[PDB]
């Protein structure tokens, strides 16, 4: 198991922990704050997914100061799992075109 | 089984202030969140507030003045809220109810019937109905038996242990200067009686009182 | 916060009929009603969630539907058990808030 | 201190100044818009990291020319800075990767 | 830009009542209403911002409510010194607008 494969799956493992904890922590942070929506577990998760892949379609969102810090997490830790991704597979790459050159 | 419990009632002194529970059984998740909704006599549902025992934090009704203060021991799964100083416009139902983080409230409580008055308990006076001599009657017969004299509400009757529903009536209660009456009656088959028992069992929470009456024919 | 309208506070149906009850929300909401049953001395029942979802336990002569701000709980051949107040309560938006309450007359 | 982990600190710091400046900056260019939302310093804040993000959930954004522009730069510094992130992360597979091979 | 409706332009409350005054934003406005008090010969103090936010040095007796169009501000046991014009603000959307005011009559 080479270091790219075992930080992906390590990212992806602790992307996961962050959907969780983020939607749980999300609707701790906005519920008593009048019109938010982002208060109930099923669809903070999936407002975590959206927030993490970036998509942020807009039916849900954190209107708190808390529920928008742990939105920060939740995006960079989209942003830079996803990313890390990217870059295992640059190696990947790179190391296959080596051999394919014969270097 | 029963999952939220409440105790039946909780007198208090206007501007004293009181503490109830809602001990819960069944399926507990960290997700899980306790609300405590006020009914007032002929009103609604009103919504107080709620918590998260699994973290503590509570949040309260905006729209309505703060009497309530909300906590929970998650050892005990119990819940409490705490109701201060008082008046005649907090006396009312209060149920709590047990909330998935999905929106609704899946289970409630019995609810806790709270009473703002300076007046004394007192626990009722359990006299039966049976009827006189004269009376004649048909395929059924009709019993029943009067509970007076008590404060403050609820009282709950039931016939037979609660073995015996049907023909069951509990008139409201009306109040007398400081003390309630109400009645209930039981209808059952007329060759069923006496032959068969037939028992008011009324509870008084407020008092923690509860007392039985056989209903036996007249002399 | 989201104001919840149920249209007539009481409803009158002959014995078997069928009887809808109405709630309307202040604003669009999807589907985030949920309706509750009590009977006199009793603690609320839940009997529809998010709208239109059945919960087990409750007769199959019960249901809801609706979306936005428009939500109606029928009852499919009314019968004496079901006389009680009925309930909506929405999840759409913090805090949670309850109908004024219909009652149900046969 | 290797390069890319140089860069991007450097990147980090730098996005941060321009979610601070950004959202001064949106703010000023949006008041004077009838109908503006994006008017107000915290909430101007938490616009800008959506932004940077490129989340959008579509709670804030600026109708203003110069608010947009103001927009622009705040994209393109969040799209570059976590992309310099990406690269610093293929930076750091490829070379552990190289010693791994031996090369 | 936002209009502020205030209700009534007079409420009359007996000492030590309960008063609430309603403010309704012709549009969606979350919580950005921010509610000020003005008496006689006065500047406005700022009594609730957003909507429901108490501020230091301001009795516990007042308090806001609402969310969205429909905001409240109440006055839990009004007393002589509340007498006054209670006026509410918006900063949802430029430009900030306030309501035409509610004077408070006991
Ligand atoms: C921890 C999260 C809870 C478990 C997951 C789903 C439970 C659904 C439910 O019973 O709720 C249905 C309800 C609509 O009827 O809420 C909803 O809005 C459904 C949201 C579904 C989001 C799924 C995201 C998956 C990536
Ligand atoms: C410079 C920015 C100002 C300091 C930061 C927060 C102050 C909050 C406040 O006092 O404002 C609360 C107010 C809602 O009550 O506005 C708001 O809408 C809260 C917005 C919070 C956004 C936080 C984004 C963090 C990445
Ligand atoms: C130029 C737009 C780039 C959008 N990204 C990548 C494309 C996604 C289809 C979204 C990543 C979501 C994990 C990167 C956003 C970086 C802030
Ligand atoms: C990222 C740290 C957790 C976010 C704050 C949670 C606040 C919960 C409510 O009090
Ligand atoms: C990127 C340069 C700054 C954006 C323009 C700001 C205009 C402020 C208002 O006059
Ligand atoms: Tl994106
Ligand atoms: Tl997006
Ligand atoms: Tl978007
Ligand atoms: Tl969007």
């Amino acid at each position: 198991s080479a270091l790219h494969w075992r930080a992906a799956g390590a990212a992806t493992v602790l992307l996961v922990i962050v959907l969780l904890a983020g939607s749980y922590l999300a609707v701790l942070a906005e519920r008593g704050a009048p019109g938010a929506q982002l208060i109930t577990y099923p669809r903070a998760l999936w407002w975590s997914v959206e927030t993490a892949t970036t998509v942020g379609y807009g039916d849900l969102y954190p209107v708190t100061l808390w529920g928008r810090c742990v939105a920060v997490v939740v995006m960079v830790a989209g942003i830079t799992s996803f990313g890390l991704v990217t870059a295992a597979l640059a190696t990947w790459f790179v190391g296959r075109e080596q051999e394919r050159r014969g270097h | 089984q029963v999952q939220l419990q409440q105790p039946g009632a909780e007198l208090v002194k206007p501007g004293a202030s009181v503490k109830l529970s809602c001990k819960a059984s069944g399926y507990t998740f960290t997700s899980d969140w306790i609300h405590w909704v006020k009914q007032r006599p002929g009103h609604g549902l009103e919504w107080i507030g709620e918590i998260i025992p699994s973290y503590g934090r509570a949040n309260y009704n905006e729209k309505i003045q703060k009497k309530a203060t909300l906590t929970a021991d998650k050892s005990s799964s119990t819940a409490f809220m705490q109701l201060s100083s008082l008046t005649s416009e907090d006396s009312a139902v209060y149920y709590c109810a047990r909330e998935r983080g999905d929106g609704y409230f899946a289970v409630w409580g019995a609810g806790t019937t709270v009473t703002v008055s300076s007046a004394k308990t007192t626990p009722p006076s359990v006299y039966p109905l049976a009827p006189g001599s004269a009376a004649q009657t048909n395929s059924m017969v009709t019993l029943g038996c009067l509970v007076k004299g008590y404060f403050p509400e609820p009282v709950t009757v039931t016939w037979n242990s609660g073995s015996l529903s049907s023909g069951v009536h509990t008139f409201p209660a009306v109040l007398q200067s400081d003390l309630y009456t109400l009645s209930s009656s039981v209808t059952v088959p007329s060759s069923s009686w006496p032959s068969e028992t037939v028992t008011c069992n009324v509870a008084h929470p407020a008092s923690s009182t509860k007392v039985d009456k056989k209903i036996v024919p007249r002399d | 916060d989201i104001l919840l309208t149920q249209s007539p506070a009481i409803l009158s149906v002959s014995p078997g009929e069928r009887v809808s009850f109405s709630c309307r929300a202040s604003q669009s909401i999807g589907t985030d009603i949920h309706w509750y049953q009590q009977r006199t001395n009793g603690s609320p029942r839940l009997l529809i969630k998010y709208a239109s979802e059945s919960i087990s336990g409750i007769p199959s002569r019960f249901s809801g539907s609706g979306s936005g701000t428009d939500f109606t709980l029928s009852i499919n051949s009314v019968e004496s058990e079901d006389i009680a107040n009925y309930y909506c309560q929405q999840s759409n938006r913090w805090p949670f808030t309850f109908g004024s309450g219909t009652k149900l007359e046969i």
